[PDB]
């Protein structure tokens, strides 16, 4: 059976060497997508035992940089089994047929590798509500979507084959798509809280050159609202400051104006909290 | 049974472009890509890596540069036929007239006032008034006394069903007014196209507003925008964008104010 | 070939090289039939029709006698009615009425829906819903019939 | 030459191992939607002289619309696992095929399959692919879903009685589908597979649970008499995530803590309703 | 409504009894009708009733006549098909 | 009988080719599955002149027409879009030519070249340098102007993109825009993406029943995850230059996509007055000039407003025919650029 | 379909499947009556430009023309002396009399509207003056006006007027023209602006920038 270039990359993208270390307050998050991915393919029988068939698919939803894609990668990294990497809008094709025709290929593919995991990030790309007066071109990534909900919940059954699904738009994904029998788990990669912040925060200036005394505690009070990605941006807006006053290292008042710096960028925001459902 | 029939294709890439025998990937259009050579008639320099690389069939060689594609509604649009509508057809609007005159025609009659002193003449009008003062008058008139390309374009005419087919052709308009030396564009009815962004809630105006932007950034961007001066007839100068009105794009705004 | 024959919309086969006609082949189906066939206005007539007696004499009135005698109405000097409308809930017998009268008018009953899955049948580059009276013309006594 | 009519893309189900193993038994509750399908396709598949004789007209397609996780593709695969007569399951995005022609020859060649291998089932998984009612020509993909549904009302058209290949049909949004293939005729009838009651949603929890081991202190009759609107699917996700809890926890029997847990862990659709509407 | 356009407008009420009973017999001359059944009495049984309605009573007479394996519908099969479309 | 061997070999290998693609790479010995662009599948089973061990699927390659063998190994394809889209007459704009900005100015410069030149400072203090930076600005200010400096001032490669260039129709296009524009970036050496215009394609997503921009929001999702999705791409530095950021998405604004989000301001009187300079150096200008006057008049004039106050001031004086301005002619460029509407208030007190 | 033309003797010509062969254009051709967007006879071997076509008319050109006279006469209205008087000083008489302007100077009215309540005689007179007149008549509606698809409205206009143009001297009847504005219609994707830039194309074509030919409007 062929296997197009496209699938072949697909599975062969590199996730950098992420680890769950490099993950912070997602340690809930980080179990449950475990539970789903790693052990029904590891010991398949204590879930047939209790009598039930494990979930298939997860649905990673949150705030924009509040760690998707990275548990993703730590995922992909860390486990052994197949693994499909893919942008959903990068499966979209011109021709006719071609993007139901490479999620056909997609689920062929990780069939005949029985053990595998499919993740597809940013799913609103194709997984979008379905128009009742869309365009050609809306019909056509809907017979998309319809094409990879029949292979995730179609007549033929799935077996060992996980679906993973980022995105940060869940509220307009197709109610077939967010039912529970093709994305069972959907998980809420939360904006950090007051502890999840001091991880991240921790994390990101483990490798900054510190020559002072850091009240991280002050830093995460004030960087209230912001997400993991604004936390790096803080150690790096840091670091600029410790270049721009042409220091060799980062201080606690370096880190005060990065976290005012980023709280007063994140001011250019709009609403964050968009749910399932 | 001497002018063999020539495929139109396109230089993708120019594989090992030294001065060693090069090799050029054509994309003959919906048939094929290729990898040929160019014909011994041909200059290596005469061909780019995106002209219309006009190969023949039968080991697809001989060689014809061609001019960038240009969809047959734009070039629809340059006035052949000059109205008959002259300056002196125009009255009380002598300031009006004066300064449309001005930016249009004077830098295109005698630059050498304009480069004496080192001046960059204005590239850019808005006529603005309510329904019938002179507005589309002075394009005609102006139309009829430039010896230039003169290309109308309607509001309403950069309007079309597929997404990202309004900016296609406002591109290729503007490409082709660069293809050509002396350039006078005309938008007529602006208010069609160009309106102020709103964000609203369910997208509307995304792809008139894509069009627009698509036209800015032709008039003022990341490249000198030629020598192209526009027209911009309006009877609604309160929708128009702020960035369509900033005078990088719309450098001497004119008032048809109803006549004394 | 005598090329009076050769009426527009006929199907007809052309030699391999250098396409020449050479044969009348059997017409292709009517537009119209296609898209009749496509709409699928079950067949009626009055026996079928049952409980509106006098509805189906005044849409007799109006349908057939104007077509069939159209010197009843010259006689008394009125233009010949053209414009039908039925009042009633759904399913009340407005369809089985109006097929049953142009069944028995012989008058082609062409069922308007604005479905674009017979867009090409009446018209490929429809942008008017009146390409439908080339049509309508061709296949008189015509019968157009809308349902809301 | 003149080929077999058995010349097709769309193979049948090798019924030795394709054969799904959902059951009218794991199905549990719909006993209308069963009934209705059974009278729909599988009573005719057996007793089509007996409707001749009685002056019923049977019917091909049922189109089973109803909202997202309700029970028509279990349906569909119950009753392909119980039927004694040849099936052909498709899905209607795997009729658009890059070349042109293709598509309308594969509807031709799975009504074909069905004519000679009748008695046959015919199942269209998300029919509303290739079924939409808004085509714009001129696009070339919906010229070809054009050709595609024409054919598809042809070859449906050209079943005259004492064919013996009932077509089932599946979409969660029927409100798009085109008219013409629900057109009255020989086209389709329609079931509705809507969201269970509260005693469906009993019927549904008992026929999950029968699988699994819980403890004596269950009692799904609280989980059952709540306020929600749920789905079948639904009742699997809750019943699953207790038993994933129980795993989690290491335990083989499933407790009420497990199912009280799964329950607000998967039903979490309370949101808003404000209380000064009422 | 302009009266210039419509040159007539007829009006289909939801059908009398009598008008009832006429779609009812039409729609099952085409079925086993045991011998002697009341249409009259399934008409008045389901008032307020459109011929679609009619005809989906007689259909469901049938299945019933079915599901009760059986070869003539009868009166018991027509008071149940209008009990369940009603 | 190289010399033979070798003849018989260009015989066969002489133009021109058919470009197809590698998409499988079986083993029977190493055979090839391969695509060729008149849309046909061709399994070859001897790959051919090139070396197997070279060959991943989907790279571009040469091949006989006829006996469909694989002759060469060709670059990457990149729409003739993503190719015409890369600076190579570079700009002529040193920073001295921008007026009023100083702080945006060494902010940008700091965020994009500085990781460039000088990475050993960010090796050293263990950080990652700020990806992304965009310019928002009022409908003036110096955001592309800025952006022309940096391009003539890095010596790197610039790759200018614009808003409205990556939204097409042929859902994929656009997606495939990005894609190709960030893969060239990537292989060229350090390299620029300017975004112009950049609320064309990065308006906000919404939840629409009937119908949406479903195919500029996917476009959108596809530069989102090249900024910073699962493959990290820190050698292509980004900037985009927005007139408007209340319209972006904010999954397009977050920290790791575009990070220094760097505000435009109206220039203050200080910095009005160097923009008259600035494009009154080449001019005829007389020696009594206030431009402090000048600022203090314009009042509100954001961008170009005052190179147009310049440009028409210069007019004016063509009018008559001089070598001066003497401050009358741009007290009249500047009346003529306010574009106040004509009024008969001469009645006010 | 010829796509552009680049010299005499030479044209590229898009063939139906989608191919642009550059040819040369023989001396049989005209070398007129050729612009972007016509269709073109090719040699089959050589595909080389030998013919021109389009002798045919569009579906939508002979919807709109009224190839008849419409029964009704100005004798057949009663009451309307004045409006008949000024319809006819508007549409007939400057076609019957053309004398009367240019010895006046003047040049006639471009439109008239027939505005009134509902059914006073203005499609009246709009046949009568259809049936009395030698020029062409093209009757179009407002509804009729308001398309589907986006720029198809424009489109539409623009096709009208340009075959008003071609067929001129030519009398363009708009009916109902305020239906493209009271009526709301979900077929329309663009809705109200899109409805607006109709009408913009519409204000374009009855005074813009193209000259018009003999194309007098009547709109009611
Ligand atoms: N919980 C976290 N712990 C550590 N780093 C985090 C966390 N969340 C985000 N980041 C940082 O954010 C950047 C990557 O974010 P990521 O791609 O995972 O976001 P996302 O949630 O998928 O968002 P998007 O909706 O924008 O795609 C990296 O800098 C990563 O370090
Ligand atoms: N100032 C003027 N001098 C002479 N004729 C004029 C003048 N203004 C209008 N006209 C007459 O009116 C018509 C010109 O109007 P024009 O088409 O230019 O209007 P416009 O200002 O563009 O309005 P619209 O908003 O309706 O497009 C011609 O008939 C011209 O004779
Ligand atoms: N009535 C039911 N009884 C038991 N389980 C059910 C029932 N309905 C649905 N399920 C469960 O839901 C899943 C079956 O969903 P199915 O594919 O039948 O949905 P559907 O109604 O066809 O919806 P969609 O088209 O949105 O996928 C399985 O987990 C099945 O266990
Ligand atoms: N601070 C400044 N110093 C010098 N020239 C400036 C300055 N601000 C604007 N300009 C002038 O503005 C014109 C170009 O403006 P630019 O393209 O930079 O605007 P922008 O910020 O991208 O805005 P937009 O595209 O929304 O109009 C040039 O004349 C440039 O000289
Ligand atoms: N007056 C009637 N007599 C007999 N049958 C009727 C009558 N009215 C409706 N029906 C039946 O109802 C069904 C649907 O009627 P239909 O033609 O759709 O009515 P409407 O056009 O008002 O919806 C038909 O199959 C028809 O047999
Ligand atoms: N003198 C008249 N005034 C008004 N209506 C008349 C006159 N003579 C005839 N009619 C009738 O009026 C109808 C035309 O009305 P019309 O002008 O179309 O109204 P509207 O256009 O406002 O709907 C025709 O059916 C015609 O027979
Ligand atoms: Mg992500
Ligand atoms: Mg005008
Ligand atoms: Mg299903
Ligand atoms: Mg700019
Ligand atoms: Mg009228």
């Amino acid at each position: 059976r062929e296997v197009d270039p496209l699938v072949y990359n697909m599975s062969h993208e590199d996730p950098g060497n992420v680890s769950y270390s490099e993950i912070g307050g997602l340690s809930e998050q980080i179990r449950e997508l475990r539970e789903v991915i790693e052990l029904p393919l590891t010991n398949p029988e204590l879930f047939q035992r209790v009598g039930i068939i494990p979930p298939k698919g997860c649905l990673l939803y949150g705030p924009p940089g509040t760690g998707k894609t990275l548990l993703a990668r730590a995922v992909a990294s860390q486990l052994d089994c197949n693994f499909l990497k893919v942008v959903s809008s990068s499966i979209v094709d011109k021709y006719i047929g071609e993007s139901a025709r490479l999620i056909r290929e997609m689920f062929n593919y990780a069939r005949d590798h029985q053990p595998c995991i499919i993740f597809m990030d940013e799913i609103d790309a194709i997984g979008g509500r379905r128009f009742s007066e869309g365009t050609s071109a809306d019909r056509e990534i809907q017979r998309t979507l319809m094409e990879l909900l029949n292979q995730m919940d179609g007549f033929d059954t799935l077996h060992r084959v996980k679906m993973i699904m980022a995105t940060n738009r869940p509220d307009t994904l197709d109610p077939a798509l967010l039912r529970p029998g093709r994305l069972d788990r959907k998980i809420h990669i939360d904006l950090p809280n007051e502890q999840a912040r001091l991880d991240i925060l921790k994390i990101h200036a483990g490798p900054i050159t510190k020559h002072g005394e850091i009240d991280y505690e002050a830093i995460v009070k004030l960087s209230d609202g912001f997400n993991g990605a604004d936390l790096r941006n803080v150690c790096t807006e840091a670091g600029m400051f410790a270049i721009r006053a042409d220091h060799d290292f980062v201080v606690q008042e370096d880190f005060m104006k990065a976290v005012r710096k980023v709280a007063d960028s994140k001011k250019l925001e709009s609403k964050l909290d968009y749910k399932p459902v | 049974q001497s002018e063999q029939p020539l495929q139109v294709a396109r230089c993708t890439k120019i594989i090992n472009a030294d001065s060693e025998d090069p090799k050029y990937i054509i994309n003959v259009k919906q048939f094929a890509k290729f990898v040929v050579d160019l014909s011994d008639q041909v200059a290596p320099t005469d061909i780019e890596e995106g002209m219309r690389v006009g190969v023949d069939r039968n080991k697809y060689q001989i060689h014809i540069p061609l001019p960038p594609k240009i969809d047959p509604t734009v070039t629809m649009m340059q006035v052949e036929e000059k109205p008959d509508v002259t300056y002196s057809d125009v009255g009380g609007c002598k300031e009006q007239i004066e300064k449309l005159r001005e930016v249009v025609e004077t830098p295109l009659l005698h630059p050498e006032r304009f480069v004496n002193l080192g001046i960059e003449p204005p590239k850019g009008v808005l006529l603005f008034g309510p329904p019938g003062t002179g507005k589309t008058l002075c394009a005609r008139a102006v139309a009829n006394r430039t010896d230039a390309c003169f290309i109308r374009v309607i509001g309403s005419e950069l309007v079309q069903k597929y997404v990202g087919e309004g900016a296609r052709m406002v591109r290729e308009l503007f490409e082709m007014a660069r293809t050509k030396k002396a350039c006078l564009i005309f938008f007529d009815e602006i208010d069609a196209i160009g309106g102020a962004r709103f964000d609203d809630g369910a997208g509307g105006d995304n792809e008139v507003q894509r069009t627009m932007l698509e036209l800015i950034n032709q008039l003022d961007g990341f490249d000198p925008r030629g020598n192209i001066k526009v027209l911009m007839a309006t009877n609604r100068p309160d929708t128009l964008d702020p960035a369509l009105m900033r005078p990088g794009r719309l450098d001497r705004k004119i008032e048809f104010s109803l006549p004394d | 070939i005598d090329i009076n024959d050769v009426t527009p919309n006929c199907r007809v086969a052309l030699r391999n090289d250098s396409y020449t006609l050479h044969k009348i082949l059997p017409n292709k189906v009517d537009p119209l039939v296609s898209l009749m066939m496509v709409e699928k206005v079950p067949d009626s007539t009055y026996e079928m029709i049952g409980g509106l007696d006098k509805q189906i004499k005044e849409i007799k009135e109006v349908i057939e006698l104007p077509v069939k005698h159209p010197e009843l109405f010259e006689a008394l000097g009125i233009a010949q009615p053209k414009g039908v409308l039925l009042y009633g809930p759904p399913g009340t017998g407005k369809t089985l009425l109006a097929r049953a009268v142009a069944h028995h008018t012989d008058c082609t009953f062409i069922r308007v829906s604005g479905s674009e899955l017979v867009q090409k049948f009446i018209g490929e580059g429809a942008r008017m819903v009146r390409e439908l009276f080339v049509m309508a013309r061709e296949h008189a006594p015509s019968i157009i019939f809308m349902d809301e | 030459d003149v080929l077999p009519p058995e010349a097709d893309s769309s193979i049948m189900m090798l019924t030795s191992d394709q054969k799904p193993d959902v059951m009218y038994a794991d199905i549990g509750g719909m006993d209308i939607q069963k009934q209705e399908v059974r009278e729909a396709v599988e009573l005719p598949l057996t007793h089509f002289e007996l409707y001749k004789q009685i002056g019923i007209d049977p019917p091909r397609g049922v189109l089973m619309y109803g909202p997202p996780g309700c029970g028509k593709t279990m349906l569909a695969k119950a009753v392909a696992h119980h039927t004694t007569a040849a099936f052909i399951r498709v899905v209607g995005s795997e009729f658009v095929q890059k070349y042109l022609g293709e598509g309308p020859r594969m509807v031709r060649d799975v009504f074909r399959l069905a004519k000679e291998n009748a008695p046959a089932i015919i199942f269209i998984d998300e029919i509303d692919a290739i079924a939409t009612k808004r085509f714009d020509a001129q696009t070339g993909a919906d010229r070809e879903v054009q050709r595609i549904l024409l054919e598809l009302l042809n070859q449906m058209d050209g079943f005259d009685q004492n064919v013996n290949v009932k077509v089932i049909m599946a979409t969660n949004r029927a409100d798009t589908l085109d008219p013409a293939l629900l057109r009255p005729g020989r086209l389709d009838r329609k079931i509705e597979f809507p969201l269970p009651d509260r005693r469906q949603k009993r019927l549904i929890f008992s026929t999950i649970t029968s699988k699994m081991n819980l403890s004596e202190e269950v009692d799904l009759e609280d989980y059952v008499a709540r306020p929600d609107k749920i789905s079948g699917a639904d009742i699997n996700s809750i019943c699953q995530e207790s038993g994933m809890l129980a795993v989690r926890e290491n335990r083989y029997i499933v407790l009420a803590k497990d199912f009280e847990k799964a329950y607000k862990t998967v039903i979490k659709k309370d949101e808003q309703e404000h209380e000064f509407y009422k | 409504l302009r009266p210039g356009r419509i040159d007539r407008k007829i009006e289909f009420p939801p059908p009398n009894e009598e008008a009832r009973l006429d779609i009812l017999k039409i729609h099952s001359r085409k079925m086993n009708l045991t011998r002697g059944i009341n249409l009259r009495k399934i008409a008045e049984l389901m008032p307020g009733a459109s011929g679609a309605e009619v005809k989906g009573v007689c259909t469901e007479a049938g299945m019933y006549a079915l599901r009760e394996r059986r070869v003539h519908v009868t009166q018991e099969d027509f008071e149940m098909a209008v009990a369940k479309v009603m | 009988k190289i010399k033979e061997n070798s003849e018989k070999i260009k015989v066969n290998k002489t133009l021109p080719y058919l470009v197809s693609n590698v998409i499988e790479l079986l083993d029977v010995g190493k055979c090839a599955v391969i695509k060729t662009s008149t849309r046909q599948t061709y399994f070859l089973p001897v790959i051919g002149l090139v070396d197997a061990e070279k060959l991943k699927p989907g790279d571009l390659v040469g091949v006989n027409k006829d006996s469909y063998l694989i002759l060469e190994t060709l670059p990457t394809e990149y729409d003739s879009r993503v190719k015409a889209m890369e600076v190579d007459e570079r700009p002529t704009e040193q920073y001295s030519d921008i007026g009023g900005l100083d702080k945006q100015i060494q902010e940008l410069v700091e965020a994009i070249v500085l990781p460039m030149n000088h990475k050993e400072k960010f090796e050293n203090l263990g950080i990652q340098p700020p990806k992304g930076v965009l310019m928002y600005g009022p409908p003036g200010t110096g955001k592309t102007l800025l952006a022309r400096a940096c391009a003539a001032q890095t010596k790197a490669t610039f790759l200018k993109l614009a808003g409205p260039q990556l939204v097409q129709m042929f859902i994929g296009d656009g997606a495939k825009l990005v894609r190709d524009a960030f893969a060239l970036a990537k292989e060229k050496a350090p390299s620029i993406i300017f975004i112009d215009e950049l609320d064309a394609i990065g308006t906000k997503r919404f939840d629409s029943e009937k119908a949406g921009d479903r195919e500029v929001q996917r476009t959108m999702l596809e530069l989102l995850n090249q900024l910073d999705g699962f493959q990290p791409n820190t050698q292509v530095k980004v900037i985009a230059a927005t007139n408007r950021v209340d319209i972006l998405d904010p999954a397009l604004l977050r920290s790791g996509r575009l990070d220094r989000k760097i505000e435009f301001p109206m220039p203050n009187e200080e910095a009005r007055a160097r923009i008259m300079q600035i494009h009154s150096r080449k001019m005829n200008v007389s020696p009594d000039v206030n431009y402090e006057e000048l600022a203090r008049c314009t009042d509100d004039f954001n961008g170009a407003q005052c190179k147009a106050v310049c440009v028409e001031a210069g007019m004016i004086a063509l009018r008559r025919g001089a070598t001066e301005l003497t401050h009358e002619d741009y007290m009249e460029g500047i009346l003529e650029v306010q574009a106040k509407k004509k009024a008969n208030l001469q009645y006010y007190a | 379909t010829l796509e552009e033309i680049i010299d005499d003797n030479h044209a590229i010509v898009s063939t139906s499947v989608g191919s642009e062969h550059y040819v040369s254009i023989l001396s049989f051709v005209d070398k007129d009556l050729l612009e972007p967007g016509c269709s073109v006879l090719l040699n089959h071997k050589v595909h080389a430009v030998i013919g021109v076509l389009m002798d045919d008319t569009d579906p939508l050109v002979t919807v709109m023309k009224v190839e008849k006279a419409p029964q009704e006469t100005y004798a057949d209205i009663g009451g309307l002396d004045n409006q008949i008087q000024e319809i006819k000083e508007s549409v007939e008489l400057p076609l019957t009399h053309p004398e009367y302007y240019e010895e006046m100077g003047i040049k006639p009215p471009k439109g008239v509207i027939l505005y009134g309540p509902p059914g006073t005689g203005k499609t009246l007179l709009a046949k009568a003056v259809a049936n009395q007149t030698s020029a062409t008549f093209l009757r179009v509606v407002g509804s009729e006006l308001i398309q589907k698809y986006l720029g198809d409205g424009p489109k539409l206009v623009r096709e009208l007027f340009r075959v008003a143009e071609e067929h001129a001297p030519s009398i363009v009847f708009i009916d109902e023209i305020d239906a493209i504005g009271t009526k709301r219609y979900d077929s329309n994707s663009g809705g109200e602006r899109e409805i607006q830039r109709t009408m913009l194309e519409l204000l374009n074509q009855l005074d813009g920038f193209d000259s018009r030919g003999d194309v007098k409007v009547i709109m009611a």
